[PDB]
């Protein structure tokens, strides 16, 4: 019994409309909208029974919700705010009481988006001396220079994720910490045998899916537009 | 809807001068919100005890009001009924 | 609140045994059910409680529930790594869709990593693209080094951070520093506190 | 011989906010409890009230009924909001539900209940279920009342066992009451030519009227409904019609368990 939830993040402006969208096929009447907020349990906004109906829940203010059908229970939020940064949870159940939750979705609403900034991302290449000490190689990325801190650093090999021998930084870096909004940074690492690493037919890749701006925001500075996106580094393996 | 059946009868043999009490039986109504008032020459008497509501098994409402009174010549005692079902209220007279 | 859960937070060696409490004012309480959540990710049933006084088990979970006491506890047997998580108490005021979920604010566990054979140095690697770019990896470490931030502002050094290569059954903390200013690895974890027998290669 | 316990509940719910739920308790025609909407607590209207239960029993199952008033209220308000906008507002729920007891340790269970005045659910067996001439909508309450497993196992509990248990105590502590037996007044009275027979404050309920002259029962008389009086008493009245001129030696014979063996004669 699976449920979805689409965009799994997203930065938004004050006043912007925001939708987060909620799916499942598991035929089930009934969807329900939380949002998660450190030191407070999961509260209910919106619930529908059915398609056609959306029942206020218990902190329904600011959120409007939409059942079109069994399928889409949406969360609508016609005047973002600060306050409703958040992280988003949609359920649906039959008429028992499991609630089948999805992965969550992470909203980020800023005053204003002058800041806003993709990443620049950077692979460094095993030291000669780990391999030869530890028969290890180790991979580090680098991303850097980026604005706000919405970034999910992913690694892959032979277009293919791995997770294995991997850690990220569990949360970005401050490049200017005693400065207004600055731009941050994150570190991860993947480390493999040196035999993996030494194969020159296995390609490595650091990428970094970064959350911006719609094409649909305005943009007022020269710059490019710094929209969602994904910027990444790679490597192949050497002897 | 259904429409109040009102029944006035006194507890004692009526005789004047002599205390009694004089009940007011409102029967075979939906839906149960009701005012039943009991009146003394066509004025609201003051203290009237009702019964807990009930319901028969056909799942109408029934109610049974009643307060002290002593019957006389020159007395007129009524229990005047209101309910959604009518478009004004029922008045049923006590008689002897 | 009425799902108060304790520990707030709590730090536990590898190996360890822990518990987690529950306890609640819900009316009434048909269930209560104990979620995890990784940091960053969403929320994965462990167990569901239904009796008065009930007992469960999921591998390494156990955890019981006495409805007269409204109090539920979270046994987590020998912990690994991967149990680093928040821990959510949930409780269900109906045995069907009529019911509302109450939802604690979590209990989070740190579970610190054993590492069996420490190693410790600090290597240079090289970006890919720009020779004239690098980082410095200080790496192999035991959980025991704490790593400080850096001197200048103009350097950044990323905090400890445990990786499993699960295929070899070896876990490594590691730190990253790097900068643009005279800046070398020697000098990048200067002011940390790291062991006396650290590699430093040429 | 047969008596039967009854918890009436009625409830009604204005419109989303205001709902309000009274239930009153009877054995045979004797209300033994009462429950407030605005009482925490149930009312015993009878110094027997409570049975042969021990204080610790009729505490906890108070108790139940604390918690399911609360929870019926709820859960009725999703119901609608589930059905909307096939049903709404004004709604009057009632339950009529308890045991009714016979020779032997015998004893049929019932709850039985009603929407806008119509019987249409019942618990029965195991689960609840609709009665023939029901709307099919209400199979989604059904079915989400039967996915409740810890309701039903509750419910099944209070019916099979509670009900007779409590109410086979009640009948041992109501004796005195339950077997009282109260005298019946009469007198005559007239109206347009009606002759009128009125007979009150006799208990229990069986009560034979009859007019008569002199030992020829006057077979068009008419029995009217039993009324009560406030003190658990009954009043019933019989009528004749009868032309003008005819009321001479017309006698109205009653005759009642109160009243050992001589009977109550009124000549008009
Ligand atoms: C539009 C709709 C039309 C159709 C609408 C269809 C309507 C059908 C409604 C019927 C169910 C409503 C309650 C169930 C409720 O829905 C659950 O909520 C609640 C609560 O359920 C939750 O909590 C429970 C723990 O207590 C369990 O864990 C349960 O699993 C959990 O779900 N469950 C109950 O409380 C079980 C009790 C249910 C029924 C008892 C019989 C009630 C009839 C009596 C006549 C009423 C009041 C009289 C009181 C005075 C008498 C005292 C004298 C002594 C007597 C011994
Ligand atoms: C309780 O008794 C029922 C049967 O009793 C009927 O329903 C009650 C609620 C009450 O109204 C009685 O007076 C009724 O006569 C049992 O239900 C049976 O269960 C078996 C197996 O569980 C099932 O296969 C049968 O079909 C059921 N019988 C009927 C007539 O529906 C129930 O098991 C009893 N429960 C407990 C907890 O004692
Ligand atoms: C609900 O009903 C009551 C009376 O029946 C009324 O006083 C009140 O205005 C109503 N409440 C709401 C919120 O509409
Ligand atoms: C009836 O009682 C409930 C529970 O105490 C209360 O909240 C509700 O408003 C009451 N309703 C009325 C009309 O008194």
């Amino acid at each position: 019994a699976a449920v979805t939830q689409s965009p799994r993040n997203k930065v938004a402006v004050t006043g912007g409309k925001v939708t987060l969208s909620c799916n499942q096929t598991n035929n089930h009447n009934n969807m329900y909208w939380y949002r998660q907020d450190t030191g407070h349990g999961l509260r209910l906004i919106h619930y529908s029974y059915g398609a056609g109906s959306t029942e206020k829940g218990d902190i329904p203010d600011g959120y409007k919700a939409s059942r079109p059908s069994q399928e889409n229970f949406s969360l609508i939020l016609e005047l973002a705010t600060p306050s409703q940064t958040s992280v988003y949870f949609c359920a649906s159940g039959d008429e028992g009481y499991t609630q089948y939750f999805g992965p969550g979705t992470r909203l980020l609403v800023l005053e204003d988006l002058r800041n806003v900034t993709p990443p620049k991302v950077s692979l460094f290449e095993p030291s000669k001396a780990e391999i030869s000490h530890t028969q290890k190689a180790t991979l580090v990325c680098l991303a850097t220079g980026f604005y706000p801190d919405h970034v999910e650093l992913s690694w892959w090999v032979n277009g293919k994720e791995v997770h294995s021998g991997v850690c990220t930084d569990p949360q970005p870096l401050k490049e200017q910490p005693a400065l207004n909004d600055s731009r941050y940074s994150l570190s991860s690492r993947l480390r493999v045998s040196a035999t993996f690493w030494q194969n020159p037919r296995n390609h490595f890749r650091c990428q970094v899916q970064f959350y911006g701006l719609s094409e649909n925001d305005e943009w007022t500075q020269d710059r490019a537009k710094p929209v969602t996106q994904i910027v990444s580094a790679e490597a192949w393996g050497r002897a | 809807q259904k429409t109040p059946q009102i029944q006035v009868y006194s507890r004692h043999p009526p005789e004047n001068g002599k205390p009694n009490i004089l009940n007011c039986y409102v029967t075979q109504f939906h839906p149960p919100h009701i005012e039943i008032q009991m009146l003394k020459n066509g004025k609201k008497i003051p203290k009237v005890e009702m019964s807990d509501m009930s319901f028969s098994k056909d799942w109408s409402f029934y109610i049974l009001a009643h307060t002290e009174f002593t019957p006389t010549e020159t007395d007129t005692y009524a229990c005047r009924v209101k309910h959604a079902s009518m478009a004004e209220p029922k008045t049923v007279y006590w008689d002897r | 609140t009425q799902v108060e859960q304790s520990p707030q937070s709590l730090v536990v060696r590898q190996g360890e045994n822990c518990v987690l409490q529950c306890n609640y004012s819900v009316t009434p309480d048909n269930h209560l059910r104990w979620f995890k959540q990784d940091t960053g990710k969403g929320l994965v049933s462990l167990t569901v409680l239904v009796d008065q006084k009930d007992k469960t088990s999921n591998g390494r979970y156990s955890a019981t529930l006495d409805k007269d006491a409204k109090h539920s506890t979270l046994h987590i047997t020998a912990t690994l790594l991967d149990d680093t998580a928040t821990y959510i108490c949930v409780v269900g005021d109906r045995g069907s869709a009529l019911g509302r979920l109450h939802f604690g604010a979590g209990t989070q566990l740190i579970v610190i990593p054993d590492i069996q054979n420490p190693d410790p140095a600090v290597y240079q690697l090289r970006d890919s693209k720009s020779s004239d770019k690098s980082v410095c990896l200080f790496t192999d470490f035991d959980s025991q080094t704490n790593v400080s931030q850096s001197k200048d502002s103009d350097v950044y050094i990323t905090d400890k951070c445990v990786l499993d290569m699960r295929s070899m059954d070896f876990k490594s903390n590691s730190a990253v520093a790097w900068s643009n200013k005279d800046f070398a690895c020697a000098n990048a974890f200067n002011n940390s506190i790291i062991p006396e027998d650290t590699f430093f290669p040429s | 011989k047969n008596y039967t316990f009854r918890c009436l509940q009625m409830s009604s719910f204005a419109n989303r906010s205001w709902s309000r739920t009274d239930s009153v308790v009877w054995l045979g025609d004797l209300q033994t409890h009462r429950w407030s909407n605005d009482s925490a607590t149930i009312s015993f209207t009878k110094p027997w009230s409570q049975g042969k239960l021990s204080n610790q029993q009729w505490e906890k199952l108070q108790h139940m009924f604390q918690v399911y008033r609360v929870s019926f209220t709820r859960d009725i308000q999703e119901l609608v909001k589930m059905m909307s906008p096939k049903e709404d507002y004004p709604i009057e729920i009632q339950l009529s539900a308890g045991c009714e007891m016979y020779p032997g340790n015998a004893s049929e269970s019932f709850l039985h209940v009603a929407f806008q005045g119509k019987y249409v659910v019942r618990f029965w067996g195991t689960s609840w279920q609709t009665v023939p001439g029901a709307p099919s909508w209400l199979d989604l309450p059904i079915k989400v009342l039967n996915a409740d497993q810890g309701t039903s196992a509750t419910v099944q509990m209070l019916l099979n066992d509670t009900c007779p248990l409590f109410v086979r105590g009640l009948l041992e502590a109501g004796k005195s009451d339950l077997e009282k037996q109260e005298k019946p007044v009469a007198w005559l009275s007239s109206v347009p030519r009606q002759l009128v027979c009125h007979v009150s404050g006799f208990y229990p309920k069986p009560v034979w009227v009859m007019w008569m002259r002199g030992d020829q029962e006057q077979q068009g008389t008419h029995r009217g409904d039993f009324l009560p009086n406030a003190d658990e008493t009954w009043y019933l009245q019989a009528t004749l019609d009868v032309e003008a001129g005819e009321e001479a030696g017309l006698a109205c014979r009653v005759k009642h368990s109160s009243l050992g063996g001589q009977d109550i004669i009124l000549y008009w």
